[PDB]
């Protein structure tokens, strides 16, 4: 099954020149295990 | 040109190129952000800062990341709170838990946050989430109130393949989730 | 499977993905390890740890690094001590300076060193260097006495391009430096 | 053209930890020189 979402987000405006990237998960009164099984990343700044 | 790339196909016991925060750890080939335990937070960051834009030149990076993740709740209705992929300042620490997913602190715009996150939110928080009350994908910039959402139906325990890409020429962030 | 890759074609004034030790800094788009000044050391490390082998499987990584570097000396005769690309523990700190190149402390094998380096050595140290006295490229494992060396004629102020490659299938470490023209 | 080449069999896992940091080092003594790097690329792959 597939889900797609698209938005113009001008990153220069909101984030610093240097960033760290990652994953976050939380539980509350109700809960679930949240796991990542593989991760690929690539960026290119001209 | 500055480029940074990596891939981790299976997470090992001492995944030293990752920084862990909260309860985040690696167990059995997997990065587990959260255990099926109440009221916790876990985050994991790539070790290197990545140069996402440059003030001299005004250039912004093109990037793509893909990951497959699993959410495993005790049943399909009692599920909370969600999971994020995020881009924050280099010294980012966990923010508010629960409904704020460990990445934000309010529904009002906070320029000081400097965090953009793509959320996979499994709990309807009446104060800021879609009125339909459905589970959803959202794009968040400096707030837990998404700028745009898509309803998503959680498949409990199944692996979901996600791709997020940013094109600097048009500034469109695209997120695609597929349960194969 | 784990891969780590990066490229920096122009270094900027706040290269946040490098760790600088000693005098290392970035200037006019270049990574400057030492200025032409006496008795100093400069080091720079990529900030992420890299998984080079695995004890559970016994597999070792394949890798390639390439870089262009410049040695710029006051004249062709008075040049010391040299330059290294090295592979060390994650917590590596500068070791002895001078002919030890900031990376080793002895001419004898030192198992606690755990570093291999490829040196571009511009100063003949009678104690361990190839007796012919020539400048040379060497492969160093846990010692400043190279297991293997090749004479190299330094072209002062000119760009050298090097490729270091490790093939996990043969355990061959290959080093190539080329001067244009 | 000029090219200098060196090959050696070095069983890396006998000498380095599983996890490593890579980098550059340069020193001067009584005689000296500037040691600069203009570009750097690195790629590794652990099966
Ligand atoms: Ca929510
Ligand atoms: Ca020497
Ligand atoms: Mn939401
Ligand atoms: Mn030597």
């Amino acid at each position: 099954t597939s889900y797609t979402l698209n938005e113009v987000v001008p990153l220069k405006e909101f984030v610093p020149e240097w960033v760290r990237i990652g994953f976050s998960a939380t539980t509350g009164a109700e809960f679930a295990a949240h796991e990542v099984l593989s991760w690929y990343f690539h960026s290119e700044l001209a | 040109t500055e480029t940074t790339s990596f891939s981790i196909t299976k997470f090992g016991p001492d995944q030293q190129n990752l920084i862990f925060q909260g309860d985040g750890y690696t167990t059995k080939e997997r990065l587990t952000l959260t255990k099926a335990v109440r009221n916790t937070v876990g985050r994991a960051l790539y070790s290197s800062p990545i140069h996402i834009w440059d003030s001299k030149t005004g250039n912004v990076a093109n990037f793509v990341t893909s990951f497959t993740f699993v959410i495993d709740a005790p049943n399909s209705y009692n599920v909370a709170d969600g999971f994020t992929f995020f881009i924050a300042p280099v010294d980012t620490k966990p923010q508010t838990g629960g409904g704020y997913l460990g990445v934000f602190n309010s529904k009002d715009y906070d320029k000081t946050s400097q965090t953009v996150a793509v959320e996979f939110d499994t709990f309807y928080n009446t104060a800021w989430d879609p009125s339909n009350g459905d589970r959803h994908i959202g794009i968040d910039v400096n707030s837990i109130k998404s700028i745009n959402t898509k309803s998503w139906a959680l498949q409990n325990g199944k692996e979901a393949n996600v791709v997020i890409a940013f094109n600097a020429a048009t500034n469109v962030l695209t997120v695609s989730l597929t349960y194969p």
